[PDB]
């Protein structure tokens, strides 16, 4: 309609600074298909991989702190907790393990997932984590009693990212069924099922200050306030690659990594793509490989960290692009 | 043949068994915390 | 297939076979439609209807299943039910062209 | 309960000789043990054609045969055996004999070697 | 004593069977061959059991003889076997009681 | 190539610097 | 009309596209706390129940009429939960309300061939045989060096 | 030494089997060897190899190569895109019953997509079918007596899919609901009673 | 013979029994529970040496399939999934052999993705092989089968 387009044209987005590559830390001998940082501090960030390991990394130096070898198969995801000094990690060996960070050694392997487990999210407020695998089910664990407390049946296929919010919409799943769910853990049921994607929403992330949750199928990055479970915006992601990552920055600077490796940045809520970045790879590696598989920002937000399939981790420092809608 | 690949996994909830698994046994009841 | 009992035996066997094939490849959707067709042929409309529903539940995003089901509903001059089914389909999937057209 | 079991339990009254005698008495009556064509598992050395349906059962192919004693021995004190087989497709009873003069077998109205 | 038959006809098992027969009267009329000449069986129960066994055998024969490769000679042979079985059954229905 | 070129540093990291036993977080509470 | 009711237009519409200053508020601290309490209580309760269920050690009314419920101490030898026996149970989905599954909107390239392995044929399905020149200066130069050398040696 | 029928068979096998599976093929040709078979294939059988002759320029090139890679002949062949022995030759320049039987065997092999498990299963099915028909026949014979058809014995609590209705999913109560459907169903069922009769 | 003084031995046995009490209560108790109510849906565990590799392969396959799904539109995609899997397998085989896996109909993107995953596999595989070799060199509880595999794999690598 003309009534909306005109309005869109009238409104302007804020000039977010562009992004330039800063650090590249070829250290893993495998994909680096998870990355995470400490809520409390931003000194280190760990990165689980197809190595089977996960390595810890000092941001400032870029130096490899230490390794951790508590899986058999490849690590798919990790989550350092704000409220406790535990690092949860999870691998396609079906193990959702829990590393003490006072001793850097596993403690509570949680057992229950029938098959390769894709993501963890620690609940920001509770002493409870949430994991989901190709199982097609998101189980919540009491961390003390290392048992699945509840489980969330709804989904009809493998479930990827499964973020935890502190409100009522306490889990924000995202499947290959292309539904992204909002659940009520307490009710033992769904509350609202965002079906707006076309394909496997293989990426989703909570906004820090804004109580919303960007989510990405093969192209269209939707983003939504999950209070009602209502759409907020659609991003200009029109011919970008298969969106692997979908991290959001503190300053409303949503990042999206592709299977292409084209690092695409967007103003959040606007839905305005305001940068593209061509990937890079090593002289030995192939041009098809290069692809940002996992990524996240620091708590401040000036450094984006992208794990790419070059067996690398690339950290990114910081005139905006013209609007032009449909 | 029946040596066959696959399409999808599963997750169906039954009545719990009440079996005393070895790992499930208590351990690390104390959760640590952060300073703040 | 002379007697009623014989027919029942045959039919039962067929049903069992279908079930067996489903249990493995639940997410197939060709098998399901075949099963539905068989049911229709047998002139047990309930059973056929159930099968179609089950198939839909398995894979809601599969237009062929929907369309075949609709056809089946219409075939038995059971229009109102068919209409309802169509409506349901529409509700499920607006942005598919075909259901609306149908 | 375990394949390498040292001692099988016997009742408190088990006169072993007496037991044996009893068994013998109830061996003529017995169905199995008082019969011929006792089963066996064997691979086929000849590699031959099933004469009915021409199914080319090759060398070393495994079958659940029936071994039976041929009363007419070779020479004097070295026995020879009929070794029944079935063709996979058609259920024709193939068999062969083990005449040890040539250190090899003889076909017995079942199939032909090739 | 691989393949189960040997185990079944192992001496211990036989002894056990004998014991059972002696005390309580457990026979397995499956296990022994049915006698050729009837009227060497004064007991009725035994006779009945034998009859039952023969009936079972007949049934078994019947089940197999309607197989798809009907032109094979085994089936033909069985037809005579079936007849024999029937005859036996008839005989077993003697009129002493 | 471009990761190598310009001002942006590539760090090759085989060896972990900080030891394996040492903690990644500590919890001291009263002397 | 019913169909219309079932699926509405505002679902397809993003809400922020019209109003940018509009922001979803980060939830109230008190509210958050309450939520935590609710879930914490519930999850704790669930865990307790689970523990109780595990076989290792360590009032009501019907109609108008009032009725006292009790729990008798069963003998500690007999199975605690004599009801349960590890039964398979298929459940119905029971989804009465209809999920709206909304969306928006070269074929010869995206089509992928049917490859045939040089190592494997599951079915044994036969198929009609579906199964640089420049060399470096050295390879001439070397030869020249060699032959010439040989000639020299000879002469 | 290689006969032509045998060669043909080998070629056929290769299309059936796989140019990296030289045991089965060897077996198929009773006299020729596994490692030999592969060699033979490399030499003659594979179409992509240009066994045929070529122009003068090519010949010249070959000779040049020969001069400058002293009889490193496989390499030369590779460079050419030609086979080796033929190239070398060029450079230099400048019973019935058995056949019948083997062919029969080979034909049987290549055609039949079968083995133990494939053959057994179908056969078993056929047997089952036969049994079922026999049962039916028996019941027909004893029709004047009241006879019931034997059910498939259950193994661990399964459903007989005649009765009970199997795991039903709903009709889903909609808005334009009309009660003629039931009537229609009844009508349909009426006919089947007649059929049964 | 005739030395009494069974006390310390007795004490030792008592103490041994203490340990058992617990173990037996889990074990025997568990058994009896099973007998009354015998388990529903057990979950195997890939941290086992056995089954690890297969599981990994399966996971990889799944990932590849997902990627392909993400890539482009399809109608009746189930059938195509199998084909994709087959292609992947072929590619892997080629890599193992050191044959270039060039198929003309394979479209650039899909092909590229397949190549990337086979590279990943190789990385995972080669490294694993190396590790195994190292273990063997040390004398560190290698499986006979595992050792054989290493010998084979390593040979293949060498050839490549």
């Amino acid at each position: 309609i003309v009534n909306r387009y005109e309005k869109l044209l009238s409104q302007r987005p804020e000039w977010h600074a562009p992004w330039k590559l800063s650090r590249v830390i070829n250290g893993h001998l495998g994909w680096v298909r998870c990355v995470a940082i400490d809520p409390v501090d931003n000194e280190w960030f760990i990165t689980g991989s197809n190595d089977t390991t996960m390595k810890v990394w000092d941001l400032a130096t870029g130096k490899l702190k230490t390794t951790l070898a508590g899986h058999v198969m490849t690590v798919r995801d990790v989550a350092v907790s704000d409220r406790h000094p535990y690092l949860f990690s999870v691998s396609e060996d079906k193990t959702v393990k829990c590393w003490d960070l006072e001793k850097n050694q596993i403690i509570r392997d949680y057992y229950g997932h029938l098959s390769g487990v894709r993501t963890v999210s620690i609940h920001p407020t509770l002493d409870l984590i949430a994991t989901a695998g190709r199982d097609s089910v998101i189980k919540l664990w009491d961390m003390r009693t290392r048992i699945p407390v509840i489980t969330l049946v709804g989904h009809k296929g493998p479930i990827n990212q499964v973020q935890c919010t502190p409100v009522d919409p306490q889990v924000v799943s995202s499947s290959t069924d292309a539904t992204v769910r909002l659940w009520d853990v307490v009710a033992g049921k769904t509350m609202k099922v965002l079906t707006h994607h076309k394909r496997s929403v293989r990426a989703t992330a909570l906004h820090p200050k804004e109580f919303s949750v960007a989510s990405a199928c093969t192209d269209d990055i939707r983003s939504w306030g999950l209070a009602e479970g209502s759409l907020l915006t659609n991003f200009e992601s029109e011919k970008t690659g298969i969106i692997n990552t979908l991290s959001i920055n503190q300053d409303d600077v949503l990042f999206a990594g592709g299977d292409n490796g084209v690092l695409s940045f967007y103003d959040y809520k606007s839905g305005h793509k305001y940068q593209s970045l061509a990937t890079r790879e090593m002289v030995g590696s192939l041009e098809g490989e290069r692809s940002v598989l996992c990524s996240t920002f620091d708590k401040t937000g000036l450094r984006l960290i992208t794990g790419e399939a070059d067996k690398s981790i690339k950290i990114w420092k910081q005139p905006g692009l013209a609007w032009n809608p449909n | 043949p029946q040596l066959e690949a696959r399409s999808g996994a599963k997750a169906a909830a039954y009545t719990p068994t009440g079996i005393e698994h070895a790992r499930l046994l208590p351990g690390h009841t104390t959760l640590k915390y952060r300073k703040f | 297939i002379l007697d009623l009992e014989e027919l029942r035996e045959y039919q039962r066997r067929k049903r069992t076979e279908y079930e067996g094939y489903l249990k493995r490849n639940r997410l197939d959707m060709g098998q399901w439609i075949r099963y539905a067709q068989f049911e229709i042929e047998q002139h047990d409309m309930r059973r056929a209807r159930s099968i179609f529903e089950r198939a839909l539940l398995v894979d809601s995003s599969f237009i062929p299943l929907w369309i075949r089901y609709i056809d089946a509903e219409l075939k038995v001059k059971c229009i109102n039910h068919a209409r309802n089914l169509m409506n349901r389909a529409i509700s499920t999937l607006p942005r598919v062209d075909k259901l609306w057209y149908k | 309960s375990e394949r390498k079991a040292i001692n099988k339990y016997y009742p408190p009254d088990y006169n072993p000789l007496e037991a044996e005698k009893l068994s013998r008495k109830m061996a003529k009556k017995l169905k199995t043990m008082n019969k011929s064509h006792a089963s066996i598992r064997l691979m086929t050395p000849f590699s031959m054609r099933c004469l009915e349906c021409n199914e080319y059962i090759p060398k070393s192919r495994k079958f659940n045969g029936k071994k039976e004693l041929l009363k007419e021995k070779y020479l004097d004190s070295i026995k020879i055996y009929r070794l029944t087989i079935s063709c996979p497709r058609c259920a024709n009873s193939i068999a062969f004999r083990t005449d040890p003069g040539n250190s090899d077998y003889v076909m017995e109205v079942g199939g032909v070697r090739n | 004593m691989s393949r189960n038959v040997d185990k079944a006809n192992s001496v211990l098992v036989r002894f056990q069977e004998q014991q059972a027969e002696s005390a309580g009267g457990y026979k397995d009329y499956s296990r022994y061959q049915r006698p050729r000449n009837v009227s060497k069986v004064k007991s009725i129960k035994e006779a009945n059991e034998w009859k039952r066994q023969v009936s079972k055998e007949i049934k078994q024969k019947s089940t197999r003889i309607y197989d798809p490769s009907l032109n094979e000679m085994q089936i033909a042979e069985l037809n005579d076997e079936l007849n024999n079985l029937f005859k036996e059954w008839k005989r077993w229905q003697w009129h002493i009681d | 190539g471009k990761e190598v070129e310009v001002l942006m540093e590539t760090k090759n990291t085989q060896s972990p610097q900080t030891p394996l036993v040492e903690p990644v977080t500590e919890r001291t509470k009263l002397q | 009309d019913q169909i219309a009711k079932n699926v509405k237009l505002d679902d397809f519409i993003p809400k922020r596209q019209s109003n940018f200053e509009l922001s979803v508020p980060l939830p109230t601290k008190a509210e958050i706390q309450e939520c935590t309490a609710r879930t914490k209580s519930y999850i704790q309760r669930l865990v307790n129940a689970k523990l109780a269920n595990s076989n290792n050690r360590a009032l009501l009314l019907n109609n108008s009429h009032h009725i006292e419920v009790v729990s008798k101490q069963m003998d500690p030898l007999l199975p605690r939960f004599v009801g349960k026996k590890a039964r398979k149970v298929v459940a119905p989905t029971e989804n009465d309300e209809v999920v709206p599954v909304l969306h928006m909107d070269d074929p010869n390239e995206w089509k992928i061939p049917a490859a045939v392995s040089n190592w494997k044929n599951p079915n044994g399905y036969t198929v009609a045989l579906e199964r640089n020149n420049t060399i470096n200066d050295g390879f001439m130069k070397l030869s020249e060096a060699l032959e010439n050398a040989d000639k020299k040696a000879r002469q | 030494v290689w006969t032509n029928v045998e060669d043909q068979i080998l070629k056929a096998a290769v299309q059936k089997y796989g140019t990296h599976q030289w045991s089965k093929v060897a077996s198929l040709l009773q006299k020729k060897t596994a490692r030999q078979s592969e060699l033979r294939w490399n030499e003659y059988l594979n179409p992509k190899l240009n066994f045929t002759e070529f122009s003068k320029e090519e010949d010249a090139q070959l000779l040049d190569l020969a001069r400058e890679l002293p009889n490193q002949w496989r390499t030369i062949a590779d460079m050419m895109a030609r086979p080796a022995q033929v190239c070398v030759e060029r450079y230099n320049r400048l019973l019935e019953d058995e056949e019948k039987e083997m062919l029969a065997e080979a034909r049987a092999r290549l055609l039949n997509t079968q083995g133990k498990k494939a053959t057994r299963k179908i056969r078993e099915r056929m047997l089952e079918e036969s049994k079922r028909i026999a049962e039916l026949q028996k019941r027909r014979e004893l029709k004047q007596a009241g006879i019931n058809v034997a059910i498939k014995k259950p193994k661990k609590k399964y459903g007989t899919d005649i009765d009970y209705n199997e795991d039903i999913v709903y009709e889903q109560a909609p808005m334009p609901g009309i009660y003629d459907t039931s009537t229609e169903d009844r009508q349909i069922k009426k006919k089947f009673e007649q059929f049964e009769r | 013979p005739g030395c009494g003084f069974w006390q310390p031995a007795w004490r030792v046995w008592l103490n041994f029994l203490r340990g058992t009490i617990p173990l037996l209560e889990r074990y025997i108790g568990n058994l009896i529970t099973r007998q009354f109510e015998g388990r529903s849906n057990e979950i195997v565990k890939t941290t086992t040496k056995q089954r690890l590799d297969a599981y990994y392969d399966l996971e990889l396959r799944n990932s590849v399939m997902d990627d392909i799904l993400e890539m482009m539109p399809e109608s009746i995609r189930q059938k195509k999934a199998r084909t994709i899997l087959q292609h992947l397998s072929e590619a892997w085989r080629c890599w193992k052999a050191n044959i270039p896996w060039d198929v003309p109909g394979m479209p650039a993107p899909i092909k590229k993705i397949i190549e990337r995953y086979i590279k990943s596999k190789a990385d995972a595989w080669v490294s694993a092989a190396h590790y195994n070799r190292e273990r063997i060199k040390r004398g560190a509880h290698v499986e006979k089968t595992m050792v054989k595999k290493n010998l084979g794999r390593l040979t293949r690598l060498w050839i490549k």
